[PDB]
């Protein structure tokens, strides 16, 4: 159902994409209406967005119930369009094709919305569902009665379309009676037996839509006794415990931390020309995927001129930074040219550091 | 009276990449009185704790979020190996209510889309918190079970008060026979408990499989706060990471590097790992009238050991749990203490 | 396994054992040793079936004496289950034994589950499939067909292929069944029926239906080398008096009297036309009457025999010519002076019952026809219907009705009764008098089997008293055994719901009628239920009319929209077609998602064979106890020749009834150990009968367990369906409840020897 080559070749799916994300159908252009990326490569980092789109999207729900509650749990609101209205609609068409038909039928003429679906309430709701209404409300008329004739033969028709040669173990039929030819007696008053015929045939008529499938030692000792005695005569005056002893030495190790206190403090864990800094914010998002794509395909290997056409492009971005820098520079100053560097630089190594890979790689191969 | 586990009989493989994609139930059931706000707060808080916990002990592995609402799966967290995100969803989520009838189908079908891209040394699994009594599928379901299992994707599901067949059915089949992962509860506590379990990395008696060496590389903190600058979310950022590789920087993780596309990790991840791989033997409790050992804790020094003859006191136990190949004895809140949380025994460290 | 009974290999076909299994194996065992009869109440939570077989089939191969085995199910699903699992044993006795087989047994049930010409077996009703391979295939036909070549008459042509290759023969090896056999037989483009059928006399073991054993119309072809002396097996026969009655009853209807004159007129047209061609064979076949009862031709027939024999297999029967009968124009008059006493005797105003003696002589009082005549008559009109070689039977249907009734009401007496009920009460005051006559005493159809054969068993989930069926049946016991369910856990929550959530007693035992009380009562207790228990429920209610009228005014109010919306109904239906379907359509959904509930009748036929496993069936119920005397006085009279002959009272016999149809439905909802399930009742009245029910149901229902209300019943179901989800495994207290493999038995009563 979803495919590399699927999702690339689904264009109307892409656009769909584009249109999902501002940010998506922005970076998009600027890499293609700004005489960028071909779409297909762009869409090849991009698959796993387009494989979830397409999942999130063809995803029919189920028959079963709501299918079914279209018929009963479905019976109040006689207002206009109710609850799921074309939802449920379309339930009750792959539910039941004869409403579909009748409804299609009466479009020229007699609106199906309210005038419609209250004879309908009394058509079908009485044809399906509850008792034969028979008497009372006999509106079913004209479409509704003519589609009423319809369905009892196509319910007829449906159900011989049913009938399996059930696995002799459940086989009823063969059960009963087909063994012998008896005389019993017998003693257990007509309609509703339709009603039952009705239940089962809905159920049967789901699950089949569903079936469908559609030193050491010596001295060691030695020195420790000694400390051992030390300790054990008297001694551990810790009036004599240092304190500082010497002030200079104090004062060296105060030195020592305050130099490191400072060292550690910098690091206090805001630009200038917002809209430079959102344009240049741009161009980063434009370098890195650009990158992004040759460092895909500067790994992999046999599509050497897609890596060539990068390459190309890539120094053309590079070109392209180095002339940003020089205008940001020229228009505003240095500070915020300074900032703008220092913003930058990140991105900026890393592409050098790419382009200079791809030298080094490409005299190796050649030379 | 004791309640222990006679012996682990898998302490030489586990997977310890995952990518776990828990699938919550947010339809019509869950909104039953059996437990205290409902079925579907309380799920939800445990299925928060859960997740901090999981991202903890796994902290290598990825994870996905989905509910099942009017029979559909809707994603609510991409597979992605940031707590925070799937936290944040599920906060939201917590807020909304539900609706439909779970479509297990369904859920089961986005699943088996959404791991596709996962590679092969990283082991695939699902985790359905199935709340309901059915469920509403359109299509076969036996045909998902079977690609199921055709693409190695193991399934533990923990039912609410009930077993349903097919949920036995799919467990049992996707876990190469071996049915023990269709668990249901019958207490809060024993939920608690379950989710737990659900932690750990899953063994049962793995077949020979595809043993494979990864790719990755370790980075360093960087120096300076001004120069605040990100490569993962294009941010200021006070100071971050630095691919070894790719040489780019990228906020704090264990992510995946977003120039070069290679995995980052320092190491305290594959600590815990090496903590999963090979535990230790089950302390056993000492006999109460045979021990004869020293009467204090060995770890902590504890001052309960006995009462020396007491009628019913002393018959009762020898409070001396006592791992085996050290051989020194532990107090119950010491031995609990050490298979808890931190697992190099003390003893059995000193020797 | 492979164990001993002191002298005998068992090949138990699995790993482990039931303790009760054990016992039901040396106490058949024993039985055997000793010709006996030793009904024996083996719980279905146990596999009785591989019990039976798997001790049997080792006797029979390892002493060299009772070569033969005779196991009768009830119906044909009961059939094949036997077979099914005959067929697993018989492989793994091969498997731990290599090859020691050389073993055959085989299914039997009739031609319309069978025959496999397709434009033959296309028709629906049985008898008419009967007699269109009767046709196709008789004595006769094929002659006209090799002596004249011609389109008339064609031929199923398996009964050819058999003719050529089976009747020299058999089928391979197997024990097939029904699936097996259909497939290979049309692989070999075979008829099955003949096959299995002239088969029996080779057959190790046969398994058929009661009726081939009972129902004397069919059971002719007893040849006794099937016994002689053959080791028996009744399984499921809680169900026997019924069906020997049904076996020996009859019914009449003035419609089928029109139906009898219109056979007599077209019967008075063949006579004159073939007379009118060809008379000379008539003589000769009144010389053949003349010497004796034609049993030449009249017995020896290879695929003759028309009208079966409803008496009982030939013991009543005399051999001289029917006298004046001997003319076939006499015969006619005789039938058609018989007809029009039996519509004059129709025409009777109001309920009459007479002894058939009584009857007899009456008849005797307005034309006077005598008893031993009379008898001749079903083989009369057979054998000259024979001779007269006729091209249908549907014209003579009410003709072998008429014959039927002759001959019994000529044969018997003193034990059966006539009663001429001249309408049907629930549409009285209409034209439709019935000449209802049944027998009474059930031992009379079984009298010949307990006389004949010497080793029987009697076996059910069910049976319960096991005093009731030595005084009805009248027959010699030895071991009357009920066995204990020895469970290391509850495992099924037998309740009695006598009061509603308006504590009011309910039962169906008011009317068959509404009382909206206890409709609303039972409705608020199935939708709780449908609410509470996972896929797979059942209900059982009394009779076929009570759920008619309740389903449709329980739709009536809305309480089927709401398990629409929880599950899936799916009713009982007369049409068995449908029903199969929908039972079908049933497990389907228990297995799949979606829960299902079947509503059937405990009467009906849905409880008689049908099984219901772990999945398929999780809480059965019984709205009501099942009572029959919603309907006339059949029962009544019945019951009288019960008191008197027996010294049993009423409503003793019939609440043992009801329990013995309330027992049978109960059991099915358990297979093994390892399935279970709430098995709930529902009336006032249960609650006093706590024991009519079999032990091992009595022993699960506890004392705190009655006349609870649906609320307590919902809350003690819903723990126990939680208590029992829990992996309580500890396998340490199954080593008392399972006897593991070759040792625990072994090891534990090789000591208890004592
Ligand atoms: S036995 Fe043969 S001839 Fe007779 S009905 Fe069956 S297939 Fe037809
Ligand atoms: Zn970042
Ligand atoms: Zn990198
Ligand atoms: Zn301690
Ligand atoms: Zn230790």
């Amino acid at each position: 159902s979803l495919s590399k080559e699927k999702l690339l070749t689904n264009l109307k799916l892409q656009q769909s994409l584009l249109k999902g994300n501002k940010v998506l159908m922005k970076v998009f252009q600027e890499t293609v209406i700004n005489a960028g990326l071909p779409p297909s490569e762009f869409w090849s980092t991009r698959i796993p967005l387009l494989r979830a789109f397409a999942l999130s999207t063809s995803q029919k729900v189920g028959p079963y119930n709501v299918l079914s509650t279209i018929k009963p749990v479905a019976s109040s609101e006689n207002k206009v369009n109710v609850n799921l209205s074309r939802e449920k609609i379309l339930n009750i068409f792959e539910n039941y094709p004869i409403v579909k038909k009748a409804y299609t039928d009466n479009v020229p003429k007699n609106f199906k919305e309210p005038e419609f679906w209250a004879r309908f309430f009394s058509s079908k709701l009485f044809r399906k569902l509850r008792g034969e209404k028979i008497m009372q409300n006999d509106r079913g008329d004209v479409i509704i009665d003519r589609y009423l004739t319809l369905d009892q033969e196509f319910d007829r028709k449906d159900d011989d379309m049913l009938l399996h040669p059930v696995k002799k173990i459940i086989d009823l039929d063969g059960n009963i009676q087909d063994d012998p030819v008896v005389r019993g007696n017998r003693p257990d008053s007509d309609g509703t037996v339709d009603i039952l015929k009705g239940m089962n045939r809905l159920s049967e008529k789901m699950i089949m839509a569903l079936k469908n499938e559609y030193s050491n030692q010596q001295m060691l000792q030695q020195l420790s006794l000694v400390m051992d005695n030390l300790i054990n005569k008297l001694d551990l005056n810790q009036v004599v415990p240092n304190n500082e002893v010497s002030n200079k030495i104090n004062k060296r190790v105060i030195t020592a931390i305050k130099i490191n206190a400072k060292q550690a403090k910098h690091n206090n864990v805001e630009v200038k020309s917002t809209l430079p800094i959102d344009l240049l914010e741009s161009c980063r998002m434009l370098h890195t995927t650009c990158c992004e794509f040759l460092k895909h395909f500067y790994i992999h290997q046999k599509q050497a001129s897609t890596v060539k056409k990068l390459y190309n492009h890539l120094k053309d971005c590079i070109e392209k930074l180095n002339e940003l820098f020089q205008d940001v520079l020229n228009g505003d100053g240095e500070s915020m040219s300074n900032t703008c560097t220092a913003y930058l630089k990140p991105v900026l190594n890393s592409i050098t550091l790419a382009t200079h890979k791809y030298d080094e790689y490409f005299n190796e191969y050649n030379n | 009276k004791k309640r222990t586990a006679k012996k682990n009989i898998t302490p030489y493989q586990r997977g310890i990449i995952r990518s776990l994609i828990l699938t919550l139930d947010c339809s019509e059931a869950m909104l039953e009185k059996d437990l205290r706000p409902n079925r579907h707060a309380m799920i939800i808080q445990y299925a928060i704790d859960f997740v901090h916990e999981f991202f903890d002990q796994n902290p290598i592995s990825q994870m996905g979020i989905i509910i099942m609402r009017n029979g559909l799966a809707q994603l609510v967290s991409q597979v992605s190996g940031n707590p925070q995100d799937h936290i944040d969803a599920l906060k939201s989520i917590r807020k909304q209510e539900p609706k439909g009838n779970p479509s297990l189908q369904n859920a089961l079908e986005m699943a088996r889309g959404l791991l596709l891209p996962v590679p092969a040394h990283c082991t695939r699994e699902v985790l359905i918190v199935f709340g309901s009594l059915s469920t509403t599928d359109p299509g076969d379901i036996h045909q998902t079970i079977d690609s199921l299992v055709s693409e190695k994707i193991r399934v533990k599901v923990l039912g609410l008060s009930a077993q349903v067949a097919i949920c036995k059915e799919l467990c049992k089949a996707t876990n190469y026979g071996d049915e023990s992962f269709y668990k249901i509860l019958l207490d809060e506590t024993h939920l608690k408990e379950l989710f737990n379990e659900a932690v750990t990395p899953l063994p049962v008696n793995k077949i020979n499989k595809g043993f494979t060496l990864v790719k990755m590389g370790f980075p360093t903190r960087i120096f300076e706060d001004t120069p605040t600058f990100c490569s993962c979310h294009s941010k200021l950022v006070y100071g971050g990471y630095f691919c070894p590789n790719c040489h780019s920087k990228v906020c704090s993780l264990p992510t995946v590097c977003p120039c070069c596309d290679l995995m980052l990790i320092l190491s305290t991840h594959l600590a815990r790992s090496y903590h999963h791989l090979m535990p230790l033997k089950t302390f056993a409790e000492v006999p109460t009238t045979e021990k004869f050992r020293s009467e204090d804790c060995f770890s902590c020094q504890s001052r309960f050991p006995i009462l020396k003859n007491h009628k019913n006191g002393k018959l009762l136990t020898s409070s001396r749990y006592r791992c085996e190949d050290c051989k020194q004895e532990f107090c119950v809140d010491c031995d609990v203490f050490i298979h808890e949380i931190l697992h190099n025994c003390p003893g059995c460290e000193s020797k | 396994m492979k164990f001993y009974i002191d002298d005998l290999p068992v090949l138990f076909p699995y790993p482990k054992i039931y303790p009760e299994q054990y016992n039901y194996m040396c106490d058949i065992k024993k039985t055997l040793d000793v010709g006996g009869n030793s009904i024996l109440e083996m719980p279905s939570g146990t596999g009785k079936t591989v019990s039976l077989l798997s001790l049997t089939i080792a006797y029979q191969m390892h002493y060299p004496e009772h070569r033969k085995i005779i196991y009768c199910s009830r119906t044909m699903s009961e059939i094949e289950k036997a077979l099914v699992e005959l067929e697993n044993l018989m492989d793994y006795r091969t498997k731990e034994l290599g090859y020691q087989e050389d073993f055959r047994g085989l299914g039997l049930t009739s031609r319309k589950n069978l025959c496999l010409h397709p434009e033959v077996s296309k028709e629906r009703k049985g008898t008419v499939v009967d007699e269109k391979c009767r046709r196709m295939t008789n004595g006769q036909a094929k002659r006209k067909l090799e002596e004249d070549p011609e389109a008339n008459v064609e031929l199923c042509e398996y009964h050819e292929n058999l003719y050529n290759i089976e009747v020299e023969d058999y089928l391979p090896k197997g024990v097939f069944s029904f699936e097996k056999l259909l497939k290979y037989c049309e692989e070999k483009t075979l008829c099955p029926y003949f096959i299995v059928r002239r088969m029996i006399s080779l057959c190790n073991i046969i398994i058929y239906s009661y009726h081939y054993l009972l129902d004397p119309k069919i059971a002719e072809r007893v040849s006794n080398e099937v016994s002689k002396d053959s080791i028996v097996i009744f399984d499921e026969a809680h169900n026997i008096d019924n069906v020997c009655i049904e076996s020996l009853s009859l019914d009449l209807t003035t419609d089928a009297l029109r139906r009898a004159t219109r056979g007599a007129n077209a019967l008075d047209e063949r006579i004159s036309e073939v007379r009118k061609v060809d008379s000379q064979k008539l003589q000769d076949e009144y010389e053949k009457l003349v010497q004796g009862l034609h049993s030449a031709d009249i017995l020896t027939d290879q695929e003759e025999p028309f009208v079966e024999t409803p008496v009982l297999p030939q013991d009543l029967l005399t051999e001289a010519i029917p006298g004046n009968i001997r003319r076939a124009e006499h015969f006619v008059s005789f039938l058609k002076r018989l007809i029009e006493y039996l519509k004059t005797r129709m025409k009777v105003l109001h309920v009459i019952s007479e002894t058939p003696k009584s009857f007899l002589q009456h008849l005797k009082q307005l034309t006077f026809i005598e008893r031993k005549p009379l008898r001749f008559c079903s083989e009369r009109l057979s054998l000259l219907v024979r001779t007269l070689e006729v091209t249908e039977v549907e014209d003579f249907t009410a003709l072998k009705d008429i014959a039927t009734f002759a001959t019994l009401i000529s044969t018997y007496e003193e034990g059966f009764l006539l009663i001429i009920e001249p309408y049907e009460i629930e549409n009285a005051a209409v034209p439709n008098p019935i000449m209802r006559f049944t027998c009474l005493d059930a031992s009379i159809a079984i009298k010949p089997v307990f006389e004949r054969f010497s080793s029987v068993i009697i076996t059910s989930g069910t049976i319960s008293p096991l005093d009731m069926y030595p005084r009805m049946l009248n027959f010699k016991t030895v071991l009357q055994k009920s066995y204990a369910m020895t469970l290391a856990k509850k495992s099924f929550l037998p309740m009695i719901i006598t009061k509603g959530s308006d504590q009011v007693a309910i039962s169906s035992r008011f009317e068959i009628r509404n009382d909206p009380s206890i409709v609303r009562n039972y409705g608020s207790m199935l939708v709780e239920f449908a609410k509470i228990t996972p896929d797979g429920m059942v209900v059982f209610f009394p009779s076929y009319l009570y759920m008619e009228s309740i389903v449709s005014m329980w739709q009536t109010m809305g309480i089927l929209d709401e398990v629409w919306k929880h599950k899936l109904i799916l009713v009982e239906t007369p049409d068995a077609q449908e029903t199969s379907l929908a039972l079908e359509t049933y497990r389907k959904a228990c297995s799949n998602g979606r829960g299902a509930i079947l509503l059937s009748v405990a009467r009906g036929k849905v409880s008689e064979g049908i099984d219901f496993d772990h999945q398929y069936g999780r809480t059965v119920l019984m709205i009501g106890i099942p009572f029959q005397y919603t309907e006339s006085r059949i029962l009544k009279a019945r019951l009288e020749f019960m008191r008197e002959n027996y010294r049993i009272r009423e409503n003793d016999f019939l609440s043992f009834d009801a329990m013995r149809h309330a027992a049978q439905c109960l059991g099915r909802v358990l297979r093994g150990k390892d399935d279970y399930g709430v098995m709930v009742l529902a009336d006032r009245r249960f609650s006093r009968k706590r024991s009519q029910l079999p032990k091992w149901i009595a022993q699960g229902l506890s004392d705190a367990d009655l006349n609870l209300s649906t609320d307590m019943a919902i809350s003690n179901t819903k723990q126990f369906l939680r208590t029992m989800a829990q992996p309580t495994d500890p396998k340490d207290q199954e080593g008392v409840s399972v006897w593991s493999y070759e040792d625990l038995i072994k090891h534990q009563n090789s000591r208890k020897d004592q």
